[PDB]
Formats: structure tokens, sequence, C-alpha cells
């Protein structure tokens, strides 16, 4: 809890060096750090955030969810220790005019290639087929990397076009997801023609990729600077290089800034801002790091004019410089996902890359927002307390019977009910058997309720038209109007109280998750 | 925390 440290790095980084920083921290203070790198830490962070680490580094662009989650402490670096990082570091790690974190080194993806088995790179992605068949020839493959991460993909998805959201006019616009365009659909398909022709597979993933390069199996890999020590040790003769182009276009990878944030619960903030700006952020604690996996182009100035110096550095920079900085606003995550699957099915074969691509770009824009349940009146089928995500519905978007849907009941209160009714259904209640459209629609998020009732019916018999916001001639529901209902019918205070709902009330759909799936 | 009353 209090007289200690704890931080969070990912397992790919160089924590043996990191946690020769804290030793020394400990030496000077006798404040003992302790170093941990979990399996998908960058998941599990908001859930502990209740416990936690004291510090977490990631990758930027995770960063501004943190903070619009409440959970980053706002960093008070002076103007002095400011003047020691490069601006571009610092605008990286600002989330509405406000630092959320330390930036510590500039991260991009090169080719990495064996001088060995193939002394001249591949200027073109185009190149690999035929190169592959060479290499097959004597055992070896051209290319291998992680398949399964879309980072590592998204250098030739975006090198024709795609993009994750337009930046524009300082700002970016969520609504302008670039996932499904020409460009992308070109790289992903180039991508998915080569596991087609076994010049990739599919299955193909960080460890597997990394294992073969670095025993002599495969010409080329794509990484970041973290992995070069491993190839070192090795004995490889490796180079780090341009990646090649795909239709003539640079690949463009997603830059990011390796930062270090401090956990809004923390009780050792002094402490963590200390050793991150006095112990971290120096010649001394970057080298350290450095040293047991490379950082990139580091953020302190100082240092970074000697590592710049370094060759791979100057490949990293000019990698960098084709791709973009990633964002770091809260939809990131969903881009990151909506991309992660589209890949991952366009690869296997389960969806061609029209379809993959199409459900990435609905899904990176698709807004979730947490929503609490609060009553009985949904019971059993949402409970009191229960915690749901809610996908927002754009301004005059595709409402659906069976949806159940948040919306506004008035200036102050949200409510939650299930739609039972679209506008242009007709719709009635014959005790409580449902009505839709002449047809008996069954309801089987009633049947515990049903089958657990103190009346005798739950709904009971009632007609759209006696409702109040219905058009009292007809049971067909008006243009723009809602019929909502509770699945704790007994108790529910609902449209047969209230009467129709309008559509610009609605705010989202609840989502469920269903018990059963394949295995 | 958005709260929703059921
Ligand atoms: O693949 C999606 C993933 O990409 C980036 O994660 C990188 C990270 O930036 C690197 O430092 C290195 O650890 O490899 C990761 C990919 O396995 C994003 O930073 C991350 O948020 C995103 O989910």
């Amino acid at each position: 809890h209090h007289h200690m440290l704890v931080i969070w790095i990912n397992g790919d980084k160089g924590y043996n060096g990191l946690a020769q920083v804290g030793k020394k921290f400990e030496k000077d203070t006798g404040i003992k750090v302790t170093v941990e790198h979990p399996y998908k830490l960058e998941e599990k962070f908001p859930q502990v955030a209740g416990d936690g680490p004291d510090i977490i580094f990631w990758a930027h662009d995770r960063f501004g969810g943190y903070a619009c989650s409440g959970l980053l402490a706002e960093i008070t670096p002076d103007k002095a220790f400011q003047d020691k990082l490069y601006p571009f570091t610092w605008d990286a790690v600002r989330y509405n005019g406000k630092l959320i974190a330390y930036p510590i080194a500039v991260e991009a993806l090169s080719l990495i290639y064996n001088k060995d088995l193939l002394p001249n790179p591949p200027k073109t992605w185009e190149e690999i087929p035929a190169l592959d068949g060479e290499l097959k020839a004597k055992g070896k493959s051209a290319l291998m990397f992680n398949l399964q991460e879309p980072y590592f993909t998204w250098p030739l998805i975006a090198a024709d076009g795609g993009y994750a959201f337009k930046y524009e006019n300082g700002k970016y616009d969520i609504k302008d997801v670039g996932v499904d365009n020409a460009g992308a659909k070109a790289g992903l398909t180039f991508l998915v023609d080569l596991i087609k022709n076994k010049h990739m597979n599919a299955d193909t993933d960080y460890s597997i990729a990394e294992a073969a390069f670095n025993k002599g199996e495969t010409a080329m890999t794509i990484n970041g600077p973290w992995a070069w020590s491993n190839i070192d040790t090795s004995k490889v003769n490796y180079g780090v290089t341009v990646l090649p182009t795909f239709k003539g276009q640079p690949s463009k990878p997603f830059v990011g800034v390796l930062s270090a944030g401090i956990n809004a619960a923390s009780p050792n903030k002094e402490l963590a801002k200390e050793f991150l700006e006095n112990y971290l952020l120096t010649d001394e604690g970057l080298e350290a790091v450095n040293k047991d996996k490379p950082l990139g182009a580091v953020a302190l100035k100082s240092y970074e004019e000697e590592l710049a110096k370094d060759p791979r550095i100057a490949a990293t920079m000019e990698n960098a410089q084709k791709g973009e900085i990633m964002p770091n606003i809260p939809q990131m995550s969903a881009f990151w996902y909506a991309v992660r699957t589209a890949v991952i099915n366009a690869a296997s074969g389960r969806q061609t890359v029209d379809e993959a691509l199409k459900d990435a770009q609905t899904n990176a824009g698709a807004i979730v927002t947490p929503y609490t349940i609060k009553g009985e009146s949904m019971d059993p089928t949402l409970k009191d307390g229960e915690r749901v995500a809610v996908n927002i519905v754009g301004y005059k978007t595709g409402l659906e019977k069976g949806n159940v849907v948040v919306f506004h009941a008035n200036k102050n209160d949200d409510y939650v009910k299930r739609v039972i009714g679209v506008p242009g259904d007709k719709v009635e209640y014959k005790n409580d058997t449902l009505y839709v459209n002449g047809k008996k629609q069954d309801e089987p998020y009633l049947n515990y309720n049903l089958k657990h009732k103190q009346g005798d019916y739950i709904t009971g018999t009632f007609q759209v038209k006696d409702l109040p916001n219905a058009n009292p001639k007809s049971n067909v529901i008006p243009k723009g109007k809602y019929l909502v209902l509770g699945d704790n019918r007994e108790v529910s205070k609902d449209s047969r109280a209230f009467g129709l709902i309008d559509e610009d009330q609605i705010v989202g759909k609840v989502s469920f998750r269903f018990w059963s799936h394949p295995q | 925390d958005h709260d929703a009353h059921a």
C-alpha cells in the first residue's frame, strides 16, 4: 500500500532494467520498487484502478481512455523539467488540456532482416511472394511477423490509404473512420493473399515470429526496437531498415510513445513523480532500461543525442515519419479491438476482407458507455446494481424489437426498458400474449416471471391506441414513437403507465453476453 | 457513474 511503489510495464519491454532503476531508488530512499508485467495489463488496469499499480507504462494511445475514466493523476512537471524532453512527446500525453503521463520513448515498427539470407531487403511488399519462393527452396521463409495484433499489420493496411480517425482542424472526428476504404481493403487483401498462397500462416504470433527470425529460419520480421536485444544474443547478422512500399506507397506504422502514468488512487503520487522525473528520465535511468531492451528514440534530449547516432534508431524514426502518432482518445480501445477482429477473421477465412472491414468500420466508431442499473423492474434480465455496457445510438440512426434501451425519462432521470414495438408496428396484449402485426410473438425473456407470478397475468390486456402519445384511432405505433415495457412486468412502471416514448429520448442499446457460444 | 432506472 503505502511505503513503496508498484509499477506495471509490458512483457516485451526492459523490465529488469527498469527494476535496476528501482533498486537505485530504494538505495537512495529506502522505498521499495516492485516491477510487474501482467498479461494484457492494458486491459486489467481499469479493472484494478481498488488496488492497481502506482505507475503504469503503456503506449500513449490508451491513456485518454484511462483519463476520461478518472483513473490517472494530472502530472505536475515544472518548466525546467518540461524543457528536458522534446515538445512533441508532451503532445502525445496531453488530454483535454492536461498532461496525463510522462513520455518515455518513441516507438515505430521497422523491417528487420537477416543479411546472410537476404543481403538486400525488398523495396516492395509485392516482391515478397517471389522472394518466399526462393527461400522455401532452402528450407526457409521470407517473412514472419505477429498477425494476432493489428499493430503489426496496420502499416501495410494504411499504406495505400487506411486510417483510424481523421484528425482535422485540431481534433479527431470520431465519425470519420478509415477502416473500410479502398486503401485498407487493398492492404488487407494483399495480406490475406500472402496467407492463401502459404507465404505466411494465419496463426503466426509474436513468439513464433521472434523465435523463427532469431533462429535463422525466416529472412525478415517486423518489430520494434525492444526486439533488438534478443537478436543481438542470437548472433544473427541483422539489419533494421525502412518498411517496403505497397502499390508505390510507404508503409505507415502507427507510432506510439511509451508513457508512464500515475494512478489517481495512489497514495504514493509524490514518490512516483520523484522516481519518474529524477531516476528514470535521466541519462542513467534510461540507459539501464535501454541496455535491457531498447526503448527507441527517447523523449529525453540529452540521452537521445547519443542514441540518435545508432543507424537502427535512424531507421526507426524514418519509419515513424511515414506513419502517424496514434490518437489517444478513449475510442482507440474500440478501434483496435475492431481491427484485431477484422484481421483475424480475414486471415483465418472466417470472413472476406469486405465483410471483416465493414464490421470493423462499424465497431471502431460505435461509442460504448458504462451504466449502472437501478431498481428491480427489469429483473431478472437486469438486476439492481448491475453494471452494463451501452451502445450509444446516433441521433436518427436502427432500433429493433427486443432491444433493451436506455432513454431520458426527464431532464434528471434515465430509464431502461425493452422495445416491444417500433414505428409502424401494430401491437396489443391479450392477457400475457403479445401480438405484433397480427402474429403472436413469443417473449422468452419473460419466461421466469411468467412462471413465478403473484397474479393471474404479469402484463395484462392492453392496446397501443389507449396509451399516452399514441394514435387513439390505431394500434399502429406512430412515426418516431416506441412501445417500451420492463421485463419485470408485474412491478414495472413503463409504457402501460406513461405511454409511448419518442425516438429522441433514446440514448443507447444495452449489450448482453449470451451464456452459450461455440467452442 | 451513469445510472439507469429499470
Ligand atoms: O495491436 C493493438 C495494440 O497496438 C499497440 O500496442 C503495441 C505497443 O504500442 C508496443 O509498445 C508493443 O508493446 O506492442 C504492442 C502490440 O502488441 C497499442 O499501443 C495498443 O493499445 C493496441 O491495443
